[PDB]
């Protein structure tokens, strides 16, 4: 178990997530402790301790995937990802519950030497909430306890981290009844016509009880000590992301344009406009892709068109919708 | 007698007058003279507003030949202390707290019907009693009439000295006219 | 006593007093002298019809022997400015103020009874006050009196020294003579 | 073979579809795109080839099925026609999520490679819809249910399809294909949407500086899907993330007046001439003269059925002259008129002698 410092952890992960470190901050401890506290516990003064499972909870293309493969990125123990979805009742409609211990025996290795510190990791949670559904919950409830159990091949359930992060659709609604309105007065702080409409209402504060009133299990729901907070995006690290990956969407669509040999010259000026489209639309870091995907439309149909277009230069007129592509076409 | 309205919401149908129905939509109704009782309805509305919504406009039609000044103030000092712009539309006749209560609306939101008449006159006041009392109450009606003067130039750009001018005896203005004096900002004529 | 109705609609059985039930089919009723209260409520209810429906066709019975001046105009700009056409059908009688809102309704959807009696006049003022104060007020009424003749004469099509001449004394007039004066469109007799 | 050009490819759909160029190009783009792809498949850090699944949606009778009959006729790629309705989750009784799957591999002769190569278009989109825009507390399989299992194939998965036979083996080497490879198009008639929009659009007021709109209409349907957006996708029931994986949306125009005066006789199969075609075989000509046609294309508009209401037409005014021909011989042909498809006049008949 690789098991560095919260700075360590936290750092090291920067590196290929913009954004989300604040609630980095406190899986980077939570983390930390889970492993170095069970691995030598020594016997602890009056043990009470349970496995430091963290909730993660986040909206669609928040980077909830992004941030549970970073983490598993450098983390030489087994991750193994399952779904929520694929688990059925336990052999008798469809898919098992054993599927998720069968998916940690393909990265453990086949070695119980990984398999006890297999960092048991789940999306999409939120697609099994009760209205199988609840069935599915409570079997997989099982093995949250530690109940050994094989697929077959004897595996620790013992110690195993959840960082389980499901992209609960309703869930501000919940919370946003818990918090309280204003007055009616001349000297009464009405705050807002909605209040989780500002801030993101889920991923601020919650509280057990919250998840509870979603319709799950109350077991499972006070099973987690630790929770988290995942942030949709920011405006800064929209300009960022648009070109960090190796494969960029912007990169992309310049490597595309160069297959037929042609540059897809780009202005800084531009990107800012391109920001704000995508948090318009509030589809997350990959809605992004659908507006520059449509503008470049007629760049799509114009480059190829017209000949030995050398290079096409899109300034902020283009984002605005107004200006059509200046093609460079020369020589 | 006031008529039912059906809303048929989505969770369900639900009855209401058809003063309450418009008051769901931003909507407040001055008919009448001004008098306290109905114009603390007014101010109970404009709050309860503000709080269901206090960045949605609100819509205040008048329709009135005046009253107690008191309780024009009262709805004056609550339209501007609340967040929402209060808008104003005059449906054919404001006579002395009328035309405070149009002028005093959030600037771009005062309307007026093509065929509405505005007047402007200094506030009425009756006291007896003894000389004292008389000099008392004077300087009373005089400086009511100052803050009432400031009010309009603030709104209406004019200097006061234009205003006490107008004021002094019953002006008529049409809808055209009030543009052009600052009472109002358009005319309403057709949708 | 008003009695009350049954809708008995797909959905369950709902009761609506008889002005309510019919205020669902476009319907407004106007009776009695005309006033700030119950003139509020016309306009109020034509503004529930409009976002109801802003393509159908309203209906507005009028049978009334007048009343305030301020309080008709509110309802003719009102008809006037909405998309929708407001039909009129006089039932009874229809006074200076009456009148102008029949002749008010959209071009052939004008009707009136059989029996039934239209009658223009002149607008009916009082005042007392200083010589001054007469003076002005002398010239709104005149104002009224040229602008409602302007009014009757785009609806009529009849030339305004016309509507003056024939609105200096009361001249009543039948269902045929209407149609020919160009008050209204057409006599309704039977279905 | 050369990688068409949008031009090259949209050619071919214009011989058929009136007018439907926003959907044509979006479609000629990303089928132009979509080819380099396979060819650019370098380990040039230029492998990520991500792809913005379309979601085609539109009025009906707006040739949206058409699309994918004309485009099946020119992608060199195997493509396969798919429907939202009839598979259904694994686990409950019925056809599974992967047979269509099987489809494409049908077609392709079970080559997984070529196969993956291959495009993948849903139409009836708006079946799967969830019930409400919140879910049920009654599991619809037979709507997001199947939206969610289809989902991950989506975002990228390998499917076990079984081979043509070898079901003596207890699970038969069940091939594995890719499927980040398969591109998706999903086709779909949203009926009810425009009232969303036209809702999210602007909420009708009340007053004289409200934004009052028309309570409930069907009139706007034309060009009511260029406001459409990912929220109001929602709100119909289309499942947040499950929007997500698709960026791209098309928009298809009702109709216009210059498409139906064009398509009764411009497109290379025309209604008058499919029953012209009839009658040769009968030995009568169909002389449509050209009022007719625009009588013609003006009765399909109050139906609001869409291009297929026009067949209606004609069948309705050409029902006593198909019944009467055969009985009725001599007649060497039948003019047409505009006052015959009005209903006033009887179809002229004409006779050689
Ligand atoms: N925090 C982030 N930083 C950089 N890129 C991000 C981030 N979050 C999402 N993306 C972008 O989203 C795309 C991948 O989306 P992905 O499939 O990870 O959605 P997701 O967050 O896993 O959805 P869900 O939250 O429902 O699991 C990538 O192109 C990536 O650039
Ligand atoms: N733009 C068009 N040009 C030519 N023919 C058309 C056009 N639109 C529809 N049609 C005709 O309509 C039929 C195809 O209907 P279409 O595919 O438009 O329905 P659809 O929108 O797919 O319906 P659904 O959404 O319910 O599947 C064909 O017979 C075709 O001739
Ligand atoms: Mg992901
Ligand atoms: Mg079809």
């Amino acid at each position: 178990h690789k098991l560095p410092a919260p700075k360590e952890i936290r750092t090291i992960l920067d590196q290929y997530v913009i954004g989300q470190e604040r609630a980095k901050k406190v899986l980077a401890v939570a983390v930390y402790n889970h492993y170095k506290r069970l691995n030598q516990r020594d016997k602890k003064d009056d043990i009470e301790l349970g496995k430091s499972n963290i909730l993660m909870i986040g909206p669609t293309g928040s980077g909830k995937t992004l941030l549970a493969e970073t983490l598993a990125r450098l983390l030489n123990v087994p991750f193994t990802i399952a779904d929520a979805t694929t688990l059925t009742e336990a052999g008798y409609v469809g898919e098992d519950v054993e599927n998720i211990i069968q998916k940690l025996l393909q990265k453990c290795d086949y070695d119980v030497e990984k398999a006890q510190m297999g960092i048991v990791y789940i999306d999409e949670i939120d697609k099994i909430s009760r209205k199988s559904g609840e069935g599915v919950q409570q079997a997989l409830l099982k093995l949250i306890e530690g109940t050994v159990a094989s697929v077959f091949l004897q595996v620790d359930t013992r110690n195993i981290l959840f960082i389980c992060g499901g992209a609960f659709a309703g869930l501000e609604r919940v919370i946003q009844n818990r918090s309280a309105r204003g007055g009616i007065g001349f000297n009464a702080e009405v705050r807002s016509q909605e209040m989780g409409k500002k801030v993101g209402e889920a991923f601020k504060e919650v509280e057990p009880e919250d998840l509870v009133k979603f319709g799950l299990i109350p077991e499972f729901v006070g099973r987690l000590p630790v929770i988290a907070t995942l942030d949709e995006l920011d405006e800064a690290a929209l300009m960022q992301i648009l070109t960090e990956p190796k494969n960029a969407l912007t990169k992309q669509y310049a490597k595309l344009f160069e297959m037929e040999g042609v540059d897809l010259e780009f202005r800084p000026d531009a990107l800012k406009a391109v920001a704000r489209k995508a948090l318009e639309r509030k589809t997350g870091a990959r809605g992004l892709r659908s507006i520059l995907e449509g503008i470049l439309l007629d760049t799509m149909y114009e480059i190829p068109s017209q000949q030995d277009v050398s290079k096409v230069v899109i300034d902020e007129s283009v984002i605005d919708g107004s200006s059509q592509p200046l093609m460079i076409y020369e020589n | 007698l006031v008529p039912m309205v059906v809303e048929q919401s989505a969770r369900g149908e639900r009855a209401y007058d058809i003063y309450s129905r418009l008051l769901k939509e931003r909507i407040i109704f001055l008919v009448g003279q001004v008098e306290d009782y109905m114009a603390n309805l007014v101010v109970a509305q404009l709050l309860f507003l503000e709080a269901e919504n206090p960045e949605k406009d609100i819509h205040l039609y008048i329709n009135s030949p005046g009253g107690s000044v008191t309780a024009g103030m009262s709805i004056y000092d609550t339209m501007q202390f609340i967040k929402p712009n209060v808008s104003t539309t005059c449906i054919g006749q404001a006579c002395s707290m009328g035309a405070l209560l149009l002028a005093g609306g959030a600037a771009g939101k005062r309307y007026c019907l093509p065929h509405s008449r505005m007047m402007i006159h200094q506030p009425l006041g009756g006291f007896q009693g003894q000389a004292s009392d008389i000099e008392i109450h004077a300087k009373e009606i005089l400086f009511i009439k100052e803050r009432l003067n400031q009010i309009l130039a603030h709104h209406t750009g004019q200097p006061l000295d234009v205003i006490a001018r107008d004021t002094d005896r019953d002006r008529f203005m049409s809808g055209d006219e009030a543009v052009k004096y600052g009472l109002i900002d358009k005319v309403m004529t057709q949708r």
